[PDB]
Parts: C-alpha cells; sequence; structure tokens
RNA sequence: AAACUCCAGUUGACACAAAAUAGACUACGAAAGUGGCUUUAACAUAUCUGAACACACAAUAGCUAAGACCCAAACUGGGAUUAGAUACCCCACUAUGCUUAGCCCUAAACCUCAACAGUUAAAUCAACAAAACUGCUCGCCAGAACACUACGAGCCACAGCUUAAAACUCAAA
C-alpha cells in the first residue's frame, strides 16, 4: 500500500513471450515459499497441527538429503562388471 | 572377485581345494543331505577374505565351528 | 549510556532543518544528556509512505545524534519526539559501538548424531 | 548442510524439551519409493477452442472452418506420435536420475547397518 | 544492451519505449482470479478504468464461472473494449491463484494486447486476520 | 440453494486485532510457555535431596465488572443433503478469543521415561519404544470393574475442583 508500485514480483516480457514470463515469476513465488504460504492461509491451521507438519517437513528434508548424498555416492559404482565370470 | 581365478589355480597347484563362488548354505551344516553319508568335510578351513560382498562376516566362519573345523583367516 | 538517535526530518530548507535540529538537542541537553556528535546521512527517498502529523510524506532527512544520557531521559525525550511535527520518524537505541564483537575461530563442523537407535535386528 | 539432530529427541541426557517427535525412526531403508505418476498435460486445446467457436459463428458447418479444423487434426497427429515416444523411452533411456528398481538393486549392496555384527 | 527482467525504475532515465511511452504512462490490467470468479479491469496510469469484464458480465453461472475459458472469455471482452480506446500495450498485474490466473492473461492477447510485464500482488499477510476452520470436505 | 445488491473492481486515507520470510536455527524460562521493533528493570543459590494440603506460579475453556471490535466463531436461525440429520457442506450472527481488575485452578499439563552424582566393563537385553546399568533420596503403586464416583473435610469455586472408599459382581482384565 505505501510501497512502490511495480518493483514487486514484476516480470518484464521478452520479445512477447509470456509463457517464459509467467513460468519464471511462478519460479520466484515457489523459490521463496509464496505460493505454499497462500495455499496454508486459506484455512486455519492450528498451531498443533502447524507444528505436525512443520516436523515431517524437517524430517523428510533429513532422510532425502542422506540418500540422496548415498545415491551420488555410488553412482560411481554402477559400471560395468570388471570381474565378469568369477 | 578380483582374486577367485587366483585362489581356484593355487588350491590346483597345492593339491587342495577352493570354494571362490556363493557359499549355498548347508554345505558343511547339512553335507550328508547334498553330497552324502560317507562325505568327509574339510580338516582346515583358510579364510583370505574372511567377509563377502556385503562387508559381512563370511558364513563359514561360523559354519566351521558349528562342525568344528579349525579356521584360518585373513 | 550511551545512545544513538536514528532521528528521520521532514524535507525542509536548511533554515527550517537547523532549528529543528538545534529545537531537538537543546531538549536533550535539558534532560542531563551530553551529546558527542551530530551525523548526516543525507536526504533520500523513503522506502514507503510514512503519514505523520496530518501529512503524507516521501522524502526526508537522516541525521544521527550519538549522545550520553540517563536511562530515564530516554522515555521523556520519546514524548517530545512524538509532538514534533517536523519530526518524521526518531528512535532511540543503544549505541552500536558500546557492543564489543566477540572474536570468532571460524566454522566448527558438526559430525552427525550417533547412537541415536539400539543397534538391534528390526 | 544436512540439519542437525542434537538435543531433537527426546532423551535421557538431552534436559531440554523434544524438538522432533518422528513416528518412524530416523534411520535409513534400504529402499526408495516408487515415482509416481503425473496428472499430464492436456494438449490442442488452443487448436480445439478456435475450432469449436469457428463453429458456433458458422452454425456447425465444416466447409468454412476448413483451415482450424487441420490445426485440431494435425495437432491431435504430434500429440499422439509423442505420448508414445514418451512412454518408452524413458524407461528404456537413461537421463539424468535412475528408476527406483535399478536404484534400489545399489542401495542392497551397502544396505545401512542399525546393529552390530 | 542487454535485456533485464527488473522493470525500469522511473527516477532514473532508461531508453526503454512502447509506442513512444514510458513504462509509467503505459495502462494496467488488474486481474484479480479468484476461486470462483475472475475479474479483469484495464486502467491508465492516472488511474482512470476504461474496460471491466468478468466471467459473470459474460453469462456465466455458478461454478462454470471457475474455469479457465470463462477467464480467457472475460479477457476478449476486456481487450475487446480497450482496443477501441486506443490501448494496445498493457501491464498485467495479477492477483489470485485462481483457475483464471494465466488463462485471462491469454484471453488478453487474444484481443489484440500486447503483455510487456507480468505483476503479482496477491495478498500476503504477515499474520494479520485469522481465516476460517478448516474443512472436513 | 439461500444470502447480499448504498454491491464489486482500481486508487487514496485509515486499528485497544494478529504478528510472512528469517527458522534447514534450536535458544530463553521452574513449568505453563515464549519467534514484529525500541528502551527501562531483570533472569534465586559456592553440597545434594526435600510437600496433593505450606508459600508462590500454572495453556485453553469459563464466571463477575467495565471498555474495544478487523476477522474468526460454540449456541441459535436460515439453505441443502438424507429413510431421518438435533451432524459433516454453504451463509449470517452471538457468548467468547483482546485490554484493565478480580476470581477459577483444570489437560494425552505426555519428551507418559522423577532430582542429584556416576559408568560403558560384566550375565547386553522378555517384547516394543528412546541401549543397559550403579549409588543416594523423595513421591507413588499392589487383580479388573464399581470409581476422574458416594460420604466427609476444605476452597471467592455452588451443574465446581482437590482428596477419595466400600458393598454387590467376575475369573479374568
Ligand atoms: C478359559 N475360559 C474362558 C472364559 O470362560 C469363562 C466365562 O466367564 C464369564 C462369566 O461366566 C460371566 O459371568 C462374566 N460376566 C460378567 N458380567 N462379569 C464374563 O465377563 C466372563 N467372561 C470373561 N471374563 N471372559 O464364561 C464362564 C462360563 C467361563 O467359561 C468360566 O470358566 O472366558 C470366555 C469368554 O468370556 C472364554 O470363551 C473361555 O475360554
Ligand atoms: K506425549
Ligand atoms: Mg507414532
Ligand atoms: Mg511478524
Ligand atoms: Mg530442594
Ligand atoms: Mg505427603
Ligand atoms: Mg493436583
Ligand atoms: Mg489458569
Ligand atoms: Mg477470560
Ligand atoms: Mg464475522
Ligand atoms: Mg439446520
Ligand atoms: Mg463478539
Ligand atoms: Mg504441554
Ligand atoms: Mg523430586
Ligand atoms: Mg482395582
Ligand atoms: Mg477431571
Ligand atoms: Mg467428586
Ligand atoms: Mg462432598
Amino acid at each position: 500500500a505505501k510501497h512502490l508500485k511495480f518493483i514487486a514480483r514484476t516480470v518484464m516480457v521478452q520479445e512477447g513471450n509470456v509463457e517464459s514470463a509467467y513460468r519464471t515469476l511462478n519460479r520466484i513465488l515457489t523459490m521463496d515459499g509464496l505460493i505454499e504460504d497462500i495455499k496454508h492461509r486459506r484455512y486455519y491451521e492450528k498451531p498443533c497441527r502447524r507444528r505436525q507438519r512443520e516436523s515431517y517437513e524437517r524430517c523428510r528434508r533429513i532422510y532425502n538429503m542422506e540418500m540422496a548424498r548415498k545415491i551420488n555416492f555410488l553412482m560411481r559404482k554402477n559400471r560395468a562388471d570388471p570381474w565378469q565370470g568369477c | 572377485r578380483q582374486f577367485s581365478y587366483l585362489i581356484e589355480n593355487m588350491a590346483r597347484d597345492c593339491g587342495e581345494y577352493a570354494h571362490t563362488r556363493y557359499f549355498r548354505g548347508g554345505m558343511l551344516t547339512n553335507a550328508r543331505l547334498l553330497f552324502g553319508p560317507t562325505v568327509r568335510l574339510p580338516d582346515l578351513i583358510i579364510f583370505l577374505h574372511t567377509l563377502n560382498n556385503i562387508f559381512e562376516p563370511h558364513v563359514a566362519v561360523r559354519d566351521a565351528a558349528k562342525m568344528n573345523i579349525p579356521t584360518v583367516g585373513i | 549510556p550511551r545512545y544513538e538517535l536514528a532521528l528521520i526530518l521532514k524535507a525542509m530548507q536548511r533554515p527550517e532543518t537547523a532549528a529543528t535540529l538545534k529545537r531537538t538537542i537543546e531538549a536533550l541537553m535539558d534532560r542531563g544528556a551530553i551529546v558527542r556528535d551530530l551525523e548526516n546521512l543525507g536526504e533520500r527517498a523513503l522506502p514507503y509512505r510514512i503519514s505523520a502529523h496530518s501529512q503524507q510524506h516521501n522524502r526526508g532527512g537522516y541525521f544521527l545524534v550519538d549522545f550520553y544520557a540517563p536511562t530515564a531521559a530516554v522515555e521523556s525525550m520519546v514524548e517530545h519526539l512524538s509532538r514534533d511535527i517536523d519530526v518524521i520518524r526518531g528512535n532511540i537505541v543503544k549505541h552500536p559501538l558500546t557492543q564489543e564483537l566477540k572474536e570468532c575461530e571460524g566454522i566448527v563442523p558438526v559430525p552427525l548424531a550417533e547412537k541415536l537407535y539400539s543397534t538391534k535386528k528390526r | 548442510a544436512t540439519p542437525s539432530l542434537r538435543g531433537r529427541l527426546a532423551r535421557f541426557g538431552n534436559p531440554r524439551k523434544p524438538v522432533l517427535k518422528p513416528n518412524k525412526p530416523l534411520i535409513l531403508a534400504n529402499r526408495v519409493g516408487e515415482r509416481r505418476r503425473e496428472k499430464g498435460e492436456a494438449t490442442c486445446i488452443t487448436e480445439m477452442s478456435v475450432m469449436m467457436a469457428c463453429w458456433k459463428q458458422n452454425e456447425f458447418r465444416d466447409d468454412a472452418c476448413r483451415k482450424e479444423i487441420q490445426g485440431f487434426l494435425d495437432c491431435a497427429a504430434r500429440a499422439q506420435e509423442a505420448r508414445k515416444m514418451r512412454s518408452i523411452q524413458e524407461t528404456l533411456g537413461e537421463s539424468g536420475s535412475l528408476l527406483p528398481n535399478k536404484l534400489n538393486k545399489l542401495l542392497q549392496r551397502f544396505p545401512n547397518k542399525p546393529y552390530l555384527s | 544492451t542487454k535485456f533485464s527482467i527488473y522493470p525500469p525504475i522511473p527516477g532514473e532515465e532508461s531508453s526503454l519505449r512502447w509506442a513512444g511511452k514510458k513504462f509509467e504512462e503505459i495502462p494496467i490490467a488488474h486481474i484479480k482470479a479468484s476461486h470462483n470468479n475472475t475479474q479483469i479491469q484495464v486502467v491508465s496510469a492516472s488511474n482512470e478504468p476504461l474496460a471491466f469484464a468478468s466471467c459473470g458480465t459474460e453469462g456465466f453461472r455458478n461454478a462454470k464461472k471457475g474455469t479457465g475459458i470463462a477467464a480467457q472469455t472475460a479477457g476478449i471482452a476486456a481487450a475487446a473494449r480497450a482496443k477501441q480506446k486506443g490501448v494496445i500495450h498493457i501491464r498485467v498485474v495479477v492477483k489470485g491463484l485462481g483457475p483464471g490466473r494465466l488463462s485471462a492473461m491469454h484471453g488478453l492477447i487474444m484481443g489484440g494486447l500486447e503483455v510487456i510485464s507480468i505483476t503479482d500482488n496477491t495478498p500476503i499477510p504477515h499474520n494479520g486476520c485469522r481465516p476460517r476452520k478448516a474443512r472436513k470436505l
């Protein structure tokens, strides 16, 4: 209201390619979290439910990071069998 | 697997037996059925690699102790 | 203690801005302050529109007043800045130079948590 | 940087209140989840909207909207081929991440050991 | 020069012109993409209403207004009323995560209008008012 | 569907309400609890332990009195669904949530894992969960149900809270 307009959340269109501008803008709002914040703000999320979701999201990250860290560590061993026949 | 060929040849060279392949459960604790009643089990097992491919002790280490066979291991 | 008065004055001329600073610095001395310096951060555009004393401001002058005063003079001076019509917004905070910065040796790596679950074959 | 786990779970040495209350033990499994099915993107919708808008003006006559129909027709042919190409190629072709069936053969060769032996 | 995605600040002088008009002068297309409707209103730089269209004003009822075809129809109806007043280039200011958030932008292009920017002004509070209680449906 | 139509959209002005991101942090406090900014005061103890009742605190809800009111919202009213619908879905609105002053004194107040000190050896260890133990002290508990009851006492509590039995009954829980 009191800030300057057409600076925040604004993307310019290159050669009339609106599709790319909308995809970029939607990638700015998803990376920042606005998209998910607006979806949880439609209906009030009680503190207890909001704390149960943060824990679920934090334990999912921890697991997904380690599983990915092991997949990148063992991808070196996805090569052909060198001792074929033994 | 890297040394499977080498060990098998030496066993043949020294007139002895080798098993560098997948250990079928029961070779030792069930030899009568698999081979026969009059089969003679090994008197000495030499483990050049005490671990399997999943970095766990070879089953023969415990299966040789059940059959009171002395084991040598690296 | 030593405080810092972040003062945002209304965009006016030199004669009126100097009369306001003097009127403001004399109010501190009357409350027992020992003014130390008067820095000017220059006149710029405000980040957002500020509404004060039935006026919508878009520009203002930024002035810092470093001073020493007793603890009881801060609350009495905050009521003096709320009545001044030439003072858009003014806040008093403890000077950041009276807060020694602890030396840092660097980032300490944290090893993954161990012995969190029993070593049993589930 | 994986988030820390010091003083998070309720234990005996930890004096403070728990930060996390996991319903499943935080121990890596020896397998990954199967990739979900994608909802998909409807194709030839813009060609399908300008072809049904011409019928209303021309009272559903196929002699005045011939050009519009071809756009909707040619698109359907191209879209149909892409669906056939995409399904077969993705599984057979190796691009980016591996598939669960091939990735679980790699995690079962290096199983997680939360026990002692 | 190159091409930046950040809008040209009014104060600092730039060279980006559209039909001889500065970015500030370009008219604005305020889209409010709700869940059950999509209202579109085109305004000038001096906040002068030029055209207004919505799914309801185009003859849709109840649950047909919350579709992507009704928003596109509303864009064509607002891009045909503003093109008679001399509007070609617009600044899109979308508000809401409704179905007709992007479909109305296509409808404005199917009326002869060229979109030069996409602005998002979706209301996000920094905790303010409390929403209605969650539902079991 | 009802409802609303001094309605809706842009712009501008405008809170005794509530405090995105940061926070992938893991801190403060006895716990309850605490996550917008600034300032003032300020966070017990140089052995440990130590109370249903002493002393002092204690989420939400609720009472009494006076204010405030954006939104939400038990009750209630309307609309619909349904065999019915005192419900789930939609709308509207109230007590209430907020402030001040008193009261009430409860919780799955549960990290269901007491306070202090210590160990990682030995028989590791019913099971599961959050590995198993030692010393010391306080508190509590001895089949299920009756029973977060009855009586008694106490309490600003008068459909209340705390403390809290037995008889009948079963051979299991
Ligand atoms: C090993 N005995 C089990 C046990 O049987 C019990 C069972 O005992 C029942 C009592 O008669 C009855 O008054 C009693 N009724 C009550 N209102 N208290 C039953 O609860 C009780 N059953 C039970 N505790 N499981 O019925 C009795 C006749 C029984 O056979 C005596 O031995 O309980 C039965 C299930 O009720 C099981 O089927 C039996 O296998
Ligand atoms: K609990
Ligand atoms: Mg659980
Ligand atoms: Mg906040
Ligand atoms: Mg004590
Ligand atoms: Mg006692
Ligand atoms: Mg009690
Ligand atoms: Mg209380
Ligand atoms: Mg109250
Ligand atoms: Mg309301
Ligand atoms: Mg009813
Ligand atoms: Mg009310
Ligand atoms: Mg609690
Ligand atoms: Mg104690
Ligand atoms: Mg009992
Ligand atoms: Mg009770
Ligand atoms: Mg009672
Ligand atoms: Mg009584």
